[PDB]
């Protein structure tokens, strides 16, 4: 992706068409930039008074997302009734037609977290 | 009492001067070696110096020709605020 | 003066559209029709210094990606050729002249005169604001400065006033050869939200009449006319629509080219003849 | 002030349609030439203040389902500008006036008047019902309020009458810049029985005709204009087929905005010269 | 160094300021008494700077603190060597 600054935006925060997870590369016509000059905050970009009126661009990494646009062979069904008391109804796995997600962006959402540490030693 | 000031860039343009002669040039061949002079600034083979336009090719013969001399044309305009009390 | 209708269009729409969408009253002004909903969630959304969503305006094909919550879209459109003069002539100049320029500048106390300095040569002075000068005040432009009797205007030494002038090119003459061209020119706003959009338009619609004063197309581009399409889904495979409503733009420019001429005459060879 | 149709045919249509739905009489009048059988169904599905089934109205291109036993769709439409007056000038006023409003208002004694109050200050009153007053009334409105003489109307202490006025906002005067719109709004109903779209069809043009009357369009969308399409299958990949006839309202507005102005001339310095 | 310069002045006006506050004039009421106040130096309510003017109509308000603004704006370029 690719934005112009002005005077307005350089305050604000340039607000950016897609998520962040990381960035890969940035530049503009005066070069590369590094982490001394830029920072991101809320999905929006600041930058420092050196590049008021230059170009800025990104190369970007995001996670993947979608959308259900259909549901397809949406119910599959199955009497189980072998090695059971009695007879039980068990619905088998649908088949989704997903849609990216690049029109409308919305940010992952926000799951609770557990206070189990990963991959902890137990004795 | 200049309460506050800007500045503005207009223009910013390379323009090649001889050496000796002291003329500007203003037109070249298809060599691109120098046709005519003038001894106007303001009518002068400018070459443009913006933020998008450096590093050009069209003048590379030019510029190493050691009888010329570069020079930057900077045109400005800067407004300033005074507050002189009553 | 070839005419490029599309760079016009978007220095008016930049600057005028950033000023409107500035404050609330003007906004509030505009919305005066609508709802309360779709007023206020646009005014939250774009409207106010601080807004943190922000349209964008730009022409068509763009290879990058482009915002879809607001944006104008301009492409060029058709024209034709609706009306032409003897010879394709249009006018007839005696001293080169550019564009238009419009200049506030104070007054200021020379010797003799009263002057207005400019930023650039006259080649020929329009109006001065608030001023019908009389034979007594004798103006005169003489390249920078325009110039009137100090004695009898001492009282309005330091008049704040603002000028309607032409730029100075060269000296030469020549003829104004062209045509007249009736062009088209579309414009539209997208959005993935609809009631976006119609304010969108909406708000185009009002800087569209506010600039019929601006002096370029007072000049240049006269006979503005307008025409709205429908509301159409300009895209249904992406996961949600795109809405938007385009906008035909009408406009009336003189194609024309300066003809120099060189044939001065000076002197006169009259003598008879004998048989 | 910039015109949003689609918003001011919402507003008319919902509390209208209500209210005639509301009773039996108006529907029964509405569908004198029917037969009895679809005026009767219909009269038992959506007619009474008890009416189990009811109606709906909403714009195009909504997110979720919609009802579609008897629905009215409304989309925007194409539009056009068609007249236009010198420098673009509709009018010219001295005092910023919003919309036009009707208040009823019972008299009031005053110990010198009788007057009547009213929500909001004056701009301009254009007409109180049933009344000319004469010089000796020496009618005079002083903001919120009208007024005129107590003694020789004393019969009249608490005449239960109604205004029409125009809403006061800035003292400031302006220029009205703007132009005329012809514009087309297509609206349709909808429904899977055909005979309900019909009878729906009917009510809608009954309340197109009983709008006429209104003050907004009587004052802003003049010269109303109607045309009536073919009874379509609206969609085949249903179980069943939606059936609707969609129809063409046409308008005429005046997109316009106000210029203000801050000159104005108070002193005058008529002076001779000498020389 | 300098190679071509020129001064105009752009405007030339008097700024209303109050004495307490700080704050200068952004919108007046009939009579031009103050309705509303704004911290910008530009936006400020101003007048001509001309002696015709204030003998013309200080008039509004006590807080006598005007403030003649005057904007110059200054064309100039520049021919510097390598």
């Amino acid at each position: 992706m690719i934005y112009f600054v002005n005077k307005d935006r350089i305050k604000k925060g340039i607000p950016l068409y897609y998520d962040v997870k990381e960035i890969t590369y940035i530049a503009t016509q005066d070069g590369t930039v590094y982490e001394e000059d830029y920072e991101i905050k809320n999905n929006r970009l600041y930058l420092n008074e050196k590049y008021e009126n230059h170009t800025v661009t990104l190369k970007i990494l995001m996670t993947l997302r979608y959308v259900v646009s259909d549901i397809l062979k949406e119910s599959r069904y199955q009497y189980t009734k072998f090695n059971q008391p009695k007879s039980k109804f068990e619905n088998l796995p649908q088949k989704l037609l997903l849609k990216r997600e690049d029109v409308i962006v919305l940010q992952d959402p926000y799951k609770v977290n557990d206070g189990i540490e990963e991959d902890l030693e137990i004795q | 009492s200049i309460e506050k000031k800007e500045e503005v860039i207009a223009h910013n343009e390379v323009v090649f001067r001889s050496l000796t002669q002291g003329l500007y040039v203003k037109e070249v061949d298809i060599y691109s070696d120098v046709v005519s002079y003038t001894k106007d600034v303001d009518e002068a083979l400018a070459m443009p110096n913006t933020i998008n336009f450096k590093n050009s090719r069209k003048y590379k013969k030019l510029i190493m020709n050691l009888d010329l001399e570069p020079l930057n044309k900077i045109q400005k305009v800067i407004y300033e605020t005074h507050l002189e009390g009553l | 003066a070839i005419t490029s209708v599309d760079s016009y269009l978007l220095s008016e729409i930049k600057p005028r559209l950033n000023t409107v969408l500035e404050n609330c009253y003007i906004i509030d002004e505009v919305l005066k029709d609508f709802d309360y909903q779709t007023r206020e969630s646009f005014k939250e959304a774009f409207c106010g210094k601080n807004a943190q969503h922000e349209v964008t305006v730009g022409f068509n094909f763009p290879k990058f990606k482009n915002n879809y919550e607001a944006h104008y879209l301009i492409q060029l459109g058709q024209g034709q050729e609706t009306k032409n003069s003897l010879g394709s002539i249009q006018s007839s100049y005696f001293e080169a002249t550019g564009d238009t320029l419009v200049e506030s500048s104070t007054a200021i106390r020379e010797d003799d005169k009263l002057v207005f300095t400019v930023s650039k040569p006259i080649g020929e002075l329009i109006k001065v604001e608030d001023i019908e000068f009389a034979k007594y005040d004798n103006l005169q432009v003489e390249g920078n400065k325009v110039s009137f009797k100090y004695q009898t205007n001492e009282d309005y030494e330091n008049y704040n006033a603002n000028i309607i002038f032409t730029e100075k090119k060269n000296d030469s003459k020549g003829l104004v050869k062209g045509f007249t061209v009736e062009e088209q020119v579309t414009v539209v706003g997208l959005s993935f939200n609809v009631d976006v959009a119609r304010c969108l338009d909406a708000v185009l619609k009002m800087i569209l009449i506010s600039m019929r004063d601006s002096i370029e197309e007072q000049q240049t581009f006269q006979l503005q006319n307008l025409s709205f399409g429908d509301i159409a889904p300009i895209i249904e495979d992406g996961d949600s629509m795109i809405f938007g409503r385009p906008t035909i733009i009408k406009y009336t420019s003189s194609l024309d080219l300066d003809y120099t001429i060189t044939q001065d005459i000076n002197k006169l060879t009259f003598k008879e003849r004998k048989d």
